[PDB]
């Protein structure tokens, strides 16, 4: 209890992700069936998290009100980050250091996934591991976490959207939901609000290192014909 | 990017 309704409505649009990732692990078992790199691999698990990241944005409140091209303008603006997001708080759901949990649910040692990755994705796997355990020392639970990725989907750097007025006006509910949800369930921490929002320009850092480091891998013929992640990267 | 669009229309 002690939840204000809006982060309620927002909690509503989260998927059945049991499901999803049963029908992502269905989906990798019969591809594979018909020698694929562990990037690939990562790469199609990806692209099977954008498909759900555009499903779960589609049936936001507020989100359908917009023009496609203001949806499509913010979704590729905020997928990069969204991703990471997602894969942090997966970490720190599962929290055991030591360990990633893929979209899958699958847990690999982290040793054996960090040896197979270059410098750059290695860089950014040490700085997303440091975020989950910073947040997890916040208690980040799933209540921010939602609060969180809304505020990232309705961003305010978008320009030239058609309706920013929806956009800012949802940026302000959900910032002032968050802080008061947060205050009132964790008067343990103050200051955790002002923190979970520290932590975003860093998880957007990330983000981008990764796109941009994707799409040259692309550039070079490394990223195995993924459709939508390919789709999002070049545009 | 057309799938995108795709996407969010269907
Ligand atoms: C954005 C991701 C990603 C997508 C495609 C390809 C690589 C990374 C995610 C985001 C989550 C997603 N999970 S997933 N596979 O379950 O969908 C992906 C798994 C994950 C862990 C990557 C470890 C694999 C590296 C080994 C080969 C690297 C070869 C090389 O160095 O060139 C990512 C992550 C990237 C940055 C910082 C923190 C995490």
């Amino acid at each position: 209890a002690s939840i204000p309704h809006l982060i309620l409505e927002l909690l509503k649009c989260e998927p059945d992700e049991p499901q999803v990732q049963a029908k992502i692990m269905a989906y990798l078992q019969q591809e594979q069936a018909n020698k694929l790199s562990t990037f690939g691999l990562m790469c199609k698990m990806a692209d099977q998290t954008l498909f759900s990241i555009v499903e779960w944005a589609r049936s936001s409140i507020f989100f359908r009100e917009l023009k496609v091209d203001d949806q499509m303008k913010l979704l590729q603006n905020c997928w990069s980050e969204l991703l990471i997001l997602d894969h942090i708080y997966r970490q720190v759901v599962h929290g055991k250091e030591g360990s990633i949990f893929l979209v899958t649910g699958q847990q690999v040692d982290y040793s054996i996934i960090a040896s197979q990755a270059g410098a750059t994705l290695n860089n950014l796997m040490s700085h997303a591991q440091e975020l989950v355990a910073k947040l997890r020392s916040l208690q980040f639970d799933q209540r921010e976490f939602v609060c969180l990725k809304f505020l990232v989907l309705f961003s305010l750097d978008v320009k030239n959207l058609e309706n920013f007025q929806l956009v800012e006006g949802v940026q302000e509910q959900v910032n002032a939901a968050l802080l008061d949800y947060t205050m009132c369930n964790y008067p343990q921490q103050t200051e955790k609000f002002g923190q979970l929002l520290l932590r975003l320009p860093e998880i957007r850092a990330i983000s981008m290192q990764a796109e941009e480091y994707l799409y040259y891998k692309h550039l070079n013929g490394d990223v195995p014909y993924n459709n939508l992640l390919i789709e999002m990267l070049h545009a | 990017n057309a799938l995108l669009r795709y996407l969010l229309d269907k």
